RNA sequence: CCUGGUGUCUUGGGUG
């Protein structure tokens, strides 16, 4: 559903949020959302 | 607001009468308020932050 | 009746002495090469993928300064005038970057040589990033180290100096005129002796001093100007010149116009 | 948020002419033009090639303020020539000067090369 | 009086330009043995009282991605309290900084000592100098 | 209207190329909240 | 932070010019006279090199988040 | 299919 990323062992993974808040890989227990599938642009100025 | 409406301007702390002026609009690009240089003095204002 | 003689010349660089021409003109002339010869300089970066250390837009913002060849600009259309829907081939060069760094050691630096023209008006030679030589990496963009990666996608776009200096052929313009002041246009600052207290310009030696007894010629004007133009190879330096007197000339050709039609 | 867009600086508006010109009444033979979208560039070039020709008695121009991209030249001529038309001559013989001067870099630079 | 004239040049290559960081903080409250707010993108059918500005960035998790640009009053943290006594929540979320814009930049996702869920949201964006910014030799 | 807060891109004018969200649009003139420089513009729905 | 693309006040491109004058500084030379070999002769696009303080190696030893 | 509410009391650090 959502993509994620472990602060430790960098492994990418989803959660359906009712599952507990941890790393499947290491059980690190800080985690970060990936970026967006949109595009950005920006002017270069 | 539109060029020529008067408005009360006034800068803190408001020691004397001529703390208390009416100008004369003018709307102009960029955020900092414009003032002809010969009133810095009744203000007690400079452009020091 | 205006005269040149070509001081000394190179690709990037002419010094050149200006003579029987008005100070207005001369003057007119260094504003216009710095300020609204065009060149082509990248103005949109789509960024699909940035995990370095540097922000998004600072490196978008790196990415506008690269100088690139601009040679062929003067056929290609400003992207506000063309009549097409979103881009196309006539009004931009599409450029790629993709750098990545395998290994667990060693840094990955990427340089602007890595960019890769993609598309553009053929087949005009607009559009490379300026290189000194052929085995010169060039201009630092960012570095990276153990997985990190950045894939991006640069639009480049015609414009002017008057919008944002990326886009100014120029770097510095020396300029300077009567060397030994006979003109009296200043008055020197001086603790004892003005003459030995101020050093003597790099061109004392082209033109001869005042003699000691000479009276003020009160109707001399200023009639010698010297300038070097240098610039950043996104144009050769005499083709800065050449365009400058041309775009100058269609700027004054549009207020003729306009007035043989407002009768 | 507050800043102007920089592109306004010389690209003209659909409703907004390049050139104005209106009279002075107040005097003979005197007229104000009114320049949009230009620069000291352009104005000062033609300030000092009109002064110099004998029936310009008044040349002057000012940029009102430097936030916009605007100056208002004033031109009186004596009683014989229309300033219109002076101004029309003032900008002939600079493409002309130009012309020549374009000319005359190209000999010099084929001879460096 | 003390201003100063700059190069719009300068700026323009860079000179004094700066990043500016700001992080939002929030987490779910306890009111009772099951009664625990809730991280969502919240249905305008079933809370009460939302906020005015637009929800269309939230995820489905409740929190918005990095990389999308925000403006003021935009919601970036999508909350619900529970209304004691369906139609039964109210709005907790958190909304940008009117006076403000920029780029999300990351979203850390955590729980705090009472293990409730807990989010940070840290903004970016560039202040590029102009008229009336500060400077002192 | 069923074009609020879906992404744009402009195909004519200055801003041609650039990538925006519908923020308000009453009619014929549309709020875009430009990505690229920090202002939302009023624009033509030909655009 | 990095080297800038070009210098502030002239304009002259002085971005290509970083790796060049750290290998000249290993040979021994001078900061003024490596400098001059790079034929920066204005001191505005002296400063440029001479005073920048290169922090991204520094940024660059905390392993990646991803 | 119009209306549309988000806290307080302090303390501390700052600006002129
Ligand atoms: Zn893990
Ligand atoms: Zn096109
Ligand atoms: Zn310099």
């Amino acid at each position: 559903g959502v993509k994620y990323t472990c602060g430790a062992c960098a492994h990418n993974f989803s959660l359906n949020k009712s599952d507990p808040v941890r790393c499947k890989e290491c059980g690190h227990r800080v985690i970060y959302k990936a970026r967006t599938k949109r595009m950005i642009q920006f002017d270069a100025r | 607001l539109m060029d020529d409406d008067p408005v009360l301007f006034n800068r803190q702390p408001s020691l004397h009468k001529m703390s208390m002026m009416a100008h004369r609009v003018k709307v102009m690009p960029y955020s900092t308020f414009r003032l002809n240089l010969s009133v810095t003095s009744p203000y007690n204002a400079d452009f020091d932050g | 009746e205006p005269k040149v003689n070509i001081i000394n010349a190179q690709d990037d660089e002419v010094e050149l002495m200006l003579s029987d021409v008005n100070l207005s003109l001369a003057n007119s002339l260094r504003r216009t090469m710095l300020a609204e010869v065009p060149t082509l300089a990248i103005d949109l970066v789509e960024i699909k993928m940035n995990t370095s250390v540097l922000a998004d837009e600072f490196i978008s913002h790196r990415l506008g300064l690269i100088p690139l060849v601009s040679e062929d600009v003067e056929e290609m259309k400003y992207s506000r005038d063309c009549t097409c829907e979103d881009y196309c081939d006539e009004c931009s060069v599409v450029l790629e970057l993709s750098a990545r760094h395998e290994g667990e050691e060693g840094t990955t630096d990427v340089y602007s040589s890595s960019l890769i023209k993609v598309s553009g008006p053929g087949n005009l030679n607009v559009g490379e990033p300026v290189r000194r030589d052929d085995y010169d990496q060039g201009i630092l963009l960012c570095k990276l180290r153990n997985h990190q990666e950045l894939n991006i996608r640069c639009i480049a776009k015609k414009g002017i100096a008057k919008e944002h200096a990326k886009w100014s052929p120029c770097s510095a313009i020396a300029f300077e005129y009567d060397p030994h002041n006979k003109l009296k246009h200043t008055d020197f600052w001086f603790e004892v002796d003005a003459k030995k207290e101020w050093p003597d310009s790099k061109y004392a030696t082209w033109e001869e001093p005042p003699k000691p007894g000479e009276v003020f010629d009160y109707k001399a004007k200023p009639n010698r100007f010297y300038m070097t133009v240098e610039t950043t190879g996104s144009l050769k330096a005499n083709q800065v010149f050449s365009r400058g007197i041309k775009t100058l000339q269609e700027k004054l050709a549009n207020v003729l116009f306009e007035l043989e039609n407002s009768r | 948020m507050n800043a102007p867009d920089r592109f306004e600086l010389f690209i003209l508006p659909d409703d907004v002419p390049k050139l104005k010109i209106t009279p002075d009444s107040r005097v003979p033979n005197c007229i104000i033009i009114k320049f949009e979208r230009e620069d000291h560039t352009l104005a000062n070039l033609l300030r000092e090639e009109l002064a110099l020709y004998p029936d310009v008695t008044f040349v002057a121009y000012k940029v009102e303020h430097p936030l916009f991209a605007n100056f208002v030249m004033r031109l009186q001529t004596e009683e014989g020539t229309r300033p219109k038309q002076a101004l029309e001559r003032a900008c002939a013989s600079i493409i002309n000067k130009l012309k020549t001067l374009d000319h005359k870099f190209n000999e010099e630079w084929n001879i460096k090369n | 009086e003390d201003s100063m004239i700059m190069n719009q040049s300068s700026i323009d290559r860079g000179l004094f330009r700066s990043l500016f960081f700001r992080s939002y903080m929030d987490q779910e409250k306890r009111f009772g043995i099951s009664i625990v707010e809730e991280f969502e993108k919240p249905t305008r059918a079933t809370t009460l009282r939302l906020k005015h500005g637009t929800y269309e960035k939230l995820d489905e998790d409740g929190l918005i991605a990095p990389g999308v640009r925000v403006s003021g009053d935009d919601i970036i943290i999508g909350k619900t309290t529970p209304i004691p006594p369906y139609h039964t929540k109210r709005d907790a979320s958190t909304p940008l900084r009117s006076t403000e814009n920029g780029i999300v930049d990351q979203v850390l996702l955590t729980t705090n000592q009472e293990g409730l869920k807990f989010v940070k949201v840290r903004m970016r964006t560039t202040k590029v100098p102009q008229i009336g910014d500060k400077f002192a030799s | 209207d069923p074009t609020l807060n879906k992404t744009v891109k402009i195909r004519q004018g200055g801003y041609k190329g650039k990538i925006g969200i519908v923020k308000e649009a009453n009619g014929d003139r549309f709020r875009v909240e430009l990505h690229n420089p920090n202002k939302t513009i009023p624009i033509p729905c030909s655009f | 932070m990095i080297i800038p693309v070009r210098c502030f006040s002239c304009g002259k491109v002085v971005g290509d010019k970083w790796d060049a004058y750290l290998r000249l500084l290993e040979e021994g030379k001078q900061e003024g006279d490596a400098l001059d070999e790079l034929k920066l002769k204005r001191y505005c696009c002296r400063r440029m090199v001479l005073t920048h303080v290169d922090l991204i190696e520094k940024f660059l030893r905390y392993n990646p988040l991803e």
